[PDB]
């Protein structure tokens, strides 16, 4: 049958000197569901940029990485943020989230930019948030949060989108291999749910768990051995988001309002009296 | 000039960190509020040289315009701006960098 | 007012790694500018708002 992905002599290249550098070169690739690929390979060898093709962060003008069959050339790079929704979800060893949000925020984010209903995707959230084992620490901030629960939060967040294809920057590689293979194990668990996944590393350690490690070098794999309503929902929502960027910096906000107050009242003023004299 | 105290805070906030290592190396808790209100006061003098300048700009400007209308010098409001823009400098350059003089380093360097 | 936008110039320079984090999720690079203006607007208003009840209590 035909893989869902479908790298076939695709490769970047970016300038340096003026000229593009051999970050990548002609590879080819074919990738099922339910996968759980290794890509080991040296450290800056583009297989990270190799990853941000799997990302779809730029189109490497080479190639065809046809996604479902659909080469990543021809659609928009808004369309595959569509397709990020429609798949991707993607999960890094820094975990990074807002610290602004609670963590239930912090997977509702990816599915803001679906157009949905709040309080579904939030039960959803929470029965993601149950498939973490978390519930007590739903209201918390991220820094009130230990780090693999963190990194449970950017599995959830991954969920919403439902999770069709994850990358997975250095999953255990911030911490211990306690929750660290735990969350590996999680990982086999999406995998048992058929769910595309594919952690990048280049520690052949933590690769042992993946069922298919891939190494790369030189630009080449060495080897593979196996809508106005998000507008509106955008002011209100995004109103909270204001009001707790506000919350940030409550001080700053106060000094920059009352720059506004000062001025604005100060207009109304002087237009009124100025006008009642005059009258 | 008032958001300009929200600015020099933000910039100080930022350098918590740098406050932490400058306290290190044996800092009187003066010495930040020293340094900082008079980097604040400082732009409250060369944005008063510009901003004068520019007045003079506008004073030919208005020699340029002259329905009998006619220029003159007051050196004297010129010198009170300056120490106008001085005073408003320290005005609101001294709390934040009080509480800056407030800060252990302790604080601004194991955090994180 | 002017110096508000020097503001929230430093605080999406400060969202450097939250505007990553939020692209990472496949935003439009229109929503970062819809949702920082209409914050900024925000403040604009609800200081509009504060400023004209002062100007009422000075009235």
């Amino acid at each position: 049958m035909t893989p869902l992905l479908e790298l076939k002599d695709i490769r970047r290249s970016y300038p340096a000197g003026d000229e593009q550098v051999e970050v990548l070169k002609g590879i080819s690739l074919d990738i099922y569901a339910g996968e759980m690929v290794a890509i080991v390979g040296a450290s800056g060898s583009g297989k990270s940029t190799l990853m941000n093709i799997l990302g779809c962060l730029d189109k490497a003008t080479s190639g065809t990485y046809r996604v479902a069959g659909q080469d990543v050339a021809t659609l928009d790079a808004d369309a595959l943020a569509q397709l990020r929704r429609e798949h991707f979800g993607f999960i890094f060893q820094r975990y990074h989230l807002l610290s602004h949000l609670t963590a239930e925020q912090n997977v509702e984010v990816p599915a803001v930019y679906a157009g949905l209903e709040r309080k579904q995707r939030l039960l959803r959230a929470q029965e993601l948030l149950q498939r973490l084992g978390l519930e007590d620490r739903t209201e918390y901030y991220p820094a009130q949060l230990s780090g693999g629960q963190q990194q449970r939060v950017s599995i959830a967040r991954a969920l919403m989108n439902g999770g069709q294809v994850i990358l997975a920057d250095e999953p255990t590689g911030a911490l211990d291999s306690h929750s660290g293979e735990e969350v590996m194990a999680i990982l086999h668990q999406l995998r048992d749910r058929g769910h595309t996944v594919i952690i990048v590393t280049h520690d052949p350690q933590v690769a042992a768990q993946a069922e298919r490690v891939i190494e790369i070098r030189d630009g080449e794999i060495v080897r593979n051995p196996p809508g106005w309503r998000q507008f509106v929902s955008g002011f209100n929502e995004a109103l909270t988001m204001a009001w707790r960027a506000l919350a940030a910096n409550k001080m700053r906000t106060l000094l920059t309002m009352l720059g506004i107050i000062i001025g604005i009242a100060s207009v109304v003023s002087i237009v009124v009296v100025g006008d009642a004299a005059k009258q | 000039g008032i958001g300009v105290m929200n600015i020099m805070l933000v910039s100080v906030t930022e350098r918590t960190r740098e406050i932490g290592i400058r306290m290190a190396v044996g800092a009187r808790a003066s010495d930040v509020l020293q340094q900082f209100l008079i980097e604040a006061v400082l732009v409250c003098l060369v944005g008063g040289a510009l901003g004068i300048t520019l007045s003079l700009l506008i004073a030919f400007t208005l020699q340029l315009f002259l329905p009998g209308w006619e220029i003159g010098f007051s050196p004297l409001a010129l010198l009170l701006a300056f120490l106008c823009s001085t005073v408003t400098g320290i005005l609101f350059g001294w709390l934040p960098a009080r509480n800056a003089a407030r800060l252990d380093p302790v604080d601004a360097l194991a955090r994180e």
